[PDB]
């Protein structure tokens, strides 16, 4: 037909090793993204998954034809026969394209030489999460890309006005986080090979405290109230109060240990370590208070009579004041 | 055997007024419901193939609305050429049609 | 034009180019200079005895066959021409699984200079292997290294060095490990001897010092608290036997 | 079905058929049952799965593909491949929930005015699941459901063929894991009310032991389901059982 | 937990190609394993596998061998993870049949015919297999024809019945539970006045 | 050395030398030290590992292969590769057992009348292990042991080169993990013999908590090694210690 002769005439004397305007001007590349989904943001490896439809557009004066058809719409068969920019994601730990059932790529060449190249990617990008204020934290961690071999004087990238489009935002794999918005950025970075134009997309995420609540905040508080119930028990039943206190200590330790396996091996104190630490301290103080009570009923009874009645009102007020100050101080930040 | 129940069994209508026809399926038919028009002493003509897609040669006043079980066919500016019978038929399974609605003028 | 000139230059450079032979195949050895730009150090595993690092690994040498004088600019070529040129057979001796990234194309760079200098960069994610001495865990420091050697070419066929000799490895002050902290790093040049000949070797060694902030708040504070909660039984009189025995055994259980 | 990843696996023979008038012939055979390396020399549609995550196409021992060319120009092209597709789940009624896991496929690079898809048989009879084809341990496949539609992208409109598999979760594991131990622990807490009032450490260790096992039960029961940020049915059951055990211990304290 | 078994095998196929027939030289020809990419080999596949590969160390572990009459022998060294669904209603006192299904993909029964070379001694090396948990009691070879919507295809089936051992499960679960159940009987030998002792003993056994 | 998979890992430079009379040359050099792409254009032997599980031939940054051709036709062909081989172990004397993990290689498809193998130096000096090359945490490599033999399969008679690496397990981990907690639990059970019989709950909670600790130690200790059907020496130690603890409780019951 006519498309066969056009495609055969475009590829004669064509060199896919040389970018368009190899010694004239840098190539301008317009980039678009479509985030299909932002996958699970696991903090252990400090990474997150994302699925995008990456679209690039540029001008190639060698792929210019005169015909009655305006656009050649092609498969991935001709992607490896023309010049394709070497875009790579700078903060990706692992990234792969899609090849089932046929390489998920698209090439469209226009009447004036404008090439549009789209492909589907799944990226496992990297972002250091400052995991203070956990689990009441908010992050904004990027997806950056640039050319690998062509510096600023050879390839220039540029967003469009309708650059990044998210999908439905409800079919996404964000369990513990919530998408709030995005913003694009362009910059130039100095590298050992040259100056490169780098483009960034920052996704803003906020952690919803709905899993950590029913996992740790409710049970640890319940175990604290469990340690509280020892004060209303008679002061003569010594094995009862000792066993209650020390088994409550057991429950606190087990819950603390099983609760710390969500977050990574960070060395600073979070807003979750402080809570379970203070709960352990409270249980420790209740047991040591009963210990001093049992010593003081034998040493001098005038001091140990009204100590338990004081504890019955001092422990819940201290814990409630701690909760108020903690929650306001960590929700103001 | 998916049964299609079409309503109403008979209707009357004047010129230049909006009209709505409904088709209801017993089982699930995804978007494979089609609307045919049949004038007297003529063969049926496909108006809407699939749920909400006009056939080639159909005016822009017919429009369909689809769901899993409930389907609608609405005509806008009705002229004097819409005096015919209208059948809805499913194609998710072996095809079964509706009873039809005969539009008349009064 | 300029595109035609560059096209005829690249077509002349690649016509009659023998990829089997290194530059100066009978003469002196070729000198290859290394740069490493460390993007990240991913996961330092003590159970698997390895670590993972992403790097921008660049090699620079001089091939007189890829020399041109008609155009005054440097030629960045599409990475597919690296399969038609000679590149050194550099390998890492202590790696377990490595790969070059492949999105959207193979992440590598090939650049020709008019004096014959070839610049060849790769983006690698290496899982290198290092045995750790955990006798002072978690108050320990680990020297973990990446060995860089030439496989086929001996020391009279190839020669390695660091490009800059102190600033050849960058991006080490920006590495954020969640459990360690880089205190120092060193670059070493030497030669190793195998039964097949003598080979050049470079070594990039990092000292990783482990933090204590997690281990304190996870092991050291609880154990001390449980010991105090075992001491509290001394303040209980010797009459109540059940209380003191239950307290001691449950501190043991904790 | 991997609930922790919101995904499922499915092994299919994926068959496509179209008509190419450039591959007409006249020979002694009426159908050429060719190799899997002839399908690379001809045009084949670039079907991709809209919700597929990381699918595999088997290559053992030869590429598991099939190409048949009939004399009049129709081509049948079959592949064997393992789709790993995404199933978004609403785990509010866990573990008494039902799902409809989708499988959307269409054409990459070819809009609706270029390549359209259709089922080769009646839509109710096109997606066929085998009888012995079920590696499900936790769910129960109830049936299939196909549909066809159009997606509006930045590059044009594309035909999308949808297939829903309806699943029903089996409660038999979660009963024995959580709902029967919770009931037995609540009964163990309630048995403390029958001991005499002169045995204070006995009822004390009863109450506190039941609270400890309820805590270990809730942690062991939450780790199966992924880390969702809402409350399921099992969470409400564990919450009410914990309330009952804690209320038993406070009642002992008051007594 | 994954409902699968991995097996390594030397899988050999033999057919006759009249185009690869020579008579000038009298010996059999073992060629380099890269000439198998230029011959026709059947498109055999395993229906129930999940992951498979040919070993590629130090080269691609495959064998080609010609014969002067036309016969081609073609062997591969394959490690495959085949999927067998197990019925665990009698675990760990159970016996499971795990089967590798061997089928032809492209060619129907009017283009190809499958058979076991020997029909009972075609599969060797089963009695020398030692598993830490199971024990191969019996194996069977079955020839078959399956029918799909595209045609009728030949199928071979190699099914192994695996019986699970019990001694590990005895010392791991059955003996501790029996010992705790005898230990929980000491609560009656304690007098019924001491309450805390009997509660601690019974409760501890239940928790254990 | 993985004990749960009954396998081990090794990283080797594998060198093969042979003589091809078709590759004789005469030039200014006496040895051509060629690339790793000339080796794919000549005949190289098809050596495989008889007991390999999943081996890898490294190709970072180029294929780690070496080809040297000498002017009389002798070739040296070297590869760098990681082999994951099977080591069938007998764990009767666990964790005081010594193994000889094998590594057998030979030719695929070339029988004894076509290709025969040989060590290039004296057999005691052919397989050479580096000094710093030991990633063993749990074992201790004592020495090596090579062998040569002839296997017979359904395709003919083949030459097999065998290597044995002799390993001796280190007990210092299992001591602190299992043997010392068991002795501590037994002594803590025997502490109860010095309490006065007027304290019945004291000795009762002693006995039952040490039995619980023995049960936890037994379950937590049997997961290290694979699921073998016979008894090991740690199983005998745990059984006798459990018998002693249970006997202490039964003696308390009798008293
Ligand atoms: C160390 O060693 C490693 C092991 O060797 C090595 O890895 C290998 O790297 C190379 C180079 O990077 C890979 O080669 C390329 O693979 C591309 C596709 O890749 C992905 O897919 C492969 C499997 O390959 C199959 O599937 C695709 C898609 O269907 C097919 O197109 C392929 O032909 C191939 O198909 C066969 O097998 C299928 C089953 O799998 C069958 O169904 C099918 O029928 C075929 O039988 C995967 O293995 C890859 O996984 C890897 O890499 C990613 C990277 O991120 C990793 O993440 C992942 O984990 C894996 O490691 C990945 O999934 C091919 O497209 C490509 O072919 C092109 O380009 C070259 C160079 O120009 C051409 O010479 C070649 O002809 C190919 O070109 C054509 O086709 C493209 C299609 O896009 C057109 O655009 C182009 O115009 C051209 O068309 C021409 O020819 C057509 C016919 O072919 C014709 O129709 C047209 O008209 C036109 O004429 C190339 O093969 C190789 O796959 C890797 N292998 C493995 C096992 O990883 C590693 O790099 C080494 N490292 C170092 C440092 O040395
Ligand atoms: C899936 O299986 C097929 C067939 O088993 C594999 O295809 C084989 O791929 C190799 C690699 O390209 C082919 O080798 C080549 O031959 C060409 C000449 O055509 C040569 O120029 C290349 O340098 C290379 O030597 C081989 O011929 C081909 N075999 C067939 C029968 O087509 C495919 O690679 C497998 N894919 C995966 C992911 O395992
Ligand atoms: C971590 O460990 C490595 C390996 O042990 C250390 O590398 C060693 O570095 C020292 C000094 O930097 C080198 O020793 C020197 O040898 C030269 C000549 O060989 C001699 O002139 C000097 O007097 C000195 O003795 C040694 O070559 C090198 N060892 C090896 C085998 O590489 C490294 O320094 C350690 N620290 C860090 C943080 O890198
Ligand atoms: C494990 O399970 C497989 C799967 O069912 C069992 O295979 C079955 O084996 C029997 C006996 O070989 C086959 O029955 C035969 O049918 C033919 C019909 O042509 C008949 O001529 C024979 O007299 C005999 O009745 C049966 O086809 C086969 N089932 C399938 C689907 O392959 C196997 O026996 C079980 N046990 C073991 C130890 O593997
Ligand atoms: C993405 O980038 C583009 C340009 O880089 C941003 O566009 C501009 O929007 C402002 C108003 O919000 C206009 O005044 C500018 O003229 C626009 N730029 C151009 C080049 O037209 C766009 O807002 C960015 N999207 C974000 C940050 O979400
Ligand atoms: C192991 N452990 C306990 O036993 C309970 N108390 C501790 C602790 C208690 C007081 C001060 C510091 C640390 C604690 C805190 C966390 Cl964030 C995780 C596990 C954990
Ligand atoms: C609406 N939309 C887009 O705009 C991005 N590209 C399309 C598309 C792109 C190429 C072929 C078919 C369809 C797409 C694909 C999915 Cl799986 C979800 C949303 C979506
Ligand atoms: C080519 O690269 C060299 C090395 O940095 C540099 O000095 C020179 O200016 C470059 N040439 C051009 C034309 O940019
Ligand atoms: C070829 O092989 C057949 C059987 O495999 C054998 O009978 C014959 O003797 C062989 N030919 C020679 C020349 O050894």
């Amino acid at each position: 037909g006519d498309v066969t002769v056009i495609l055969n005439n475009l590829l004669e004397g064509y060199d896919n090793k040389l970018r368009p305007d190899i010694g004239v001007k840098p190539t301008l590349i317009h980039t678009d993204m479509y985030v299909n989904s932002i996958g699970p943001v696991n903090a252990i490896n400090m990474e997150y998954t994302i699925d995008i439809f990456f679209a690039q557009t540029w001008y190639d004066r060698r792929l210019k034809f005169n015909s009655t058809i305006k656009v050649l719409r092609l498969n991935s068969n001709m992607v490896g026969k023309i010049w394709i920019p070497d875009t790579f994601f700078r903060n990706s730990k692992k990234a792969d394209a899609h090849w089932i059932t046929t390489p998920n790529r698209m090439l469209r060449i226009w009447n004036d030489g404008r090439v549009l190249y789209t492909l589907r990617l799944t990226i496992d990008a990297e972002c250091q999460l400052q995991l203070h204020n956990f689990p009441m934290d908010e992050h904004s961690c990027p997806l950056e890309f640039s050319s690998y071999g062509y510096p600023r004087e050879e390839i220039v990238y540029q967003w469009k006005r309708s650059s990044v489009e998210v999908g439905d935002t409800r079919s996404w794999r964000l369990y513990q986080f919530s998408f709030v918005g995005l913003r694009n950025t362009t910059e130039v970075v100095k590298t050992t090979s040259g100056d490169y134009v780098v483009m960034s997309v920052y996704f803003d995420l906020s952690r919803r405290m709905g899993y950590f609540t029913i996992q740790t905040y409710i049970p640890c508080t319940l175990i604290v109230v469990l340690s509280w119930v020892s004060f209303w028990i008679n002061k003569d039943a010594v094995p009862a109060r000792t066993s209650l206190g020390i088994t409550t200590v057991l429950t606190m330790t087990t819950l603390s240990t099983i609760a710390r396996k969500s977050l990574p091996k960070v060395s600073y104190v979070t807003a979750m370590d402080l809570f379970v630490s203070v709960c352990f301290i409270f249980v420790f103080s209740a047991l040591v208070e009963y210990g001093t009570l049992h010593y003081f009923v034998s040493s001098q009874p005038a001091r140990a009579a009204k100590m338990d009645s004081y504890a019955r009102i001092f422990f819940p007020t201290a814990f409630c004041l701690f909760n108020l100050v903690y929650w306001v101080s960590y929700l103001y930040l | 055997n998916i049964v299609m129940t079409q309503s109403p069994k008979s209707m009357s209508m004047s010129v230049g007024e909006r009209v709505t026809l409904s088709c209801k399926a017993s089982e699930y038919v995804g978007t494979y419901v089609s609307w045919y028009q049949q004038k007297p002493e003529q063969s049926p003509k496909l108006l809407i193939y699939g749920a909400s897609n006009r056939y080639t040669g159909v005016p822009d006043r017919f429009t369909g609305s689809g769901s899993a079980t409930d389907f609608t066919l609405t005509i806008g500016s009705v002229q004097a050429e819409d005096l015919a019978d209208y059948h809805c038929g499913q194609s998710y399974s072996y095809p079964t049609f509706g009873a039809g609605t005969k539009l008349e003028l009064k | 034009s300029n595109m035609s000139l560059v096209k005829e230059t690249v077509d002349r450079l690649l016509k009659g180019y023998d990829i089997r032979l290194r530059p100066d195949f009978g003469g002196p050895p070729v000198a290859v200079g290394m740069n490493i730009d460390i993007a990240s150090i991913d996961m330092v595993s003590e159970v698997n005895m390895d670590y993972t690092l992403t790097m921008y690994f660049q090699q620079a040498w001089r091939d007189k066959r890829l020399s041109y004088n008609v155009i005054p600019l440097n030629l960045t070529l599409d990475n597919r021409v690296a399969d038609q040129l000679w590149v050194p057979d550099t390998y890492f001796l202590n790696d377990k699984k490595s790969f070059v990234h492949g999105v959207t194309v193979k992440n590598r760079m090939i650049r020709l200079h008019p004096d014959g200098t070839v610049l060849y960069g790769l983006r690698i994610t290496t899982t290198a292997a290092c045995m750790m001495d955990l006798r002072r865990y978690p108050l320990d420091e680990q020297n973990c290294t990446l060995e860089i050697e030439s496989y086929g070419y001996t020391t009279d066929d190839i020669e390695f060095y660091w490009r800059g000799d102190d600033n050849a490895v960058t991006g080490v002050t920006k590495i954020e490990l969640p459990q360690f902290s880089i205190v120092d790093y060193k670059l070493i040049t030497k030669k190793v001897v195998f039964s097949t000949g003598s080979y050049p070797r470079l070594s990039l060694s990092f000292k990783l010092k482990r933090n204590i902030g997690y281990f304190i708040l996870q092991t050291y504070m609880p154990s001390i608290l449980i010991t105090i909660l075992s001491w509290v039984s001394f303040w209980i009189n010797y009459d109540a036997s059940a209380a003191r025995v239950a307290l001691g055994i449950t501190t043991v259980l904790t | 079905v991997s609930d922790h990843d919101m995904e499922y696996t499915i092994d299919v023979f994926f068959r496509q058929s179209w008509k190419d008038e450039r591959l007409k012939f006249k020979g002694p055979m009426t159908v050429l049952r060719l190799n899997n390396l002839m399908a690379s020399k001809i045009w084949t549609p670039d079907t991709f799965f809209h919700n597929g995550k990381k699918s595999v196409a088997h290559n053992m021992t030869m590429p598991n593909k099939l190409l048949r060319i009939t004399e009049d120009g129709t081509l049948l092209y079959t592949m064997r491949l393992t789709v790993r597709a995404e199933c978004p789940m609403h785990l509010e009624d866990f573990p008494m929930d039902a799902h409809a896991c989708p499988l959307k496929f269409g054409s990459y690079a070819y809009t609706r005015a270029e390549v359209v898809y259709e089922w080769t048989r009646e839509p109710a009879r096109s997606v066929v699941v085998a009888e012995d084809g079920s590696r499900l341990n936790q769910y129960d496949l109830l049936g299939q459901t196909v549909d066809s539609g159009i997606v509006q992208s930045s590059t044009g409109e594309y035909v999308v063929m949808t297939t829903h598999f309806h699943l029903k979760r089996k409660i038999g594991y979660f009963v024995i894991q959580t709902y029967l131990p919770c009931i037995m622990t609540v009964i163990l807490s309630q048995v403390s009310f029958w001991l005499n009032r002169e045995s204070v450490p006995a009822r004390t260790v009863f109450g506190v032991t039941t609270v400890l096992t309820m805590t270990t039960l809730s942690i062991s029961a939450r780790n199966s389901l992924p880390k969702v940020a809402y409350a399921t049915a099992m969470d409400w059951f564990i919450a009410v059982c914990y309330a009952f055990v804690f209320s038993a211990l406070i009642e002992f304290a008051t007594v």
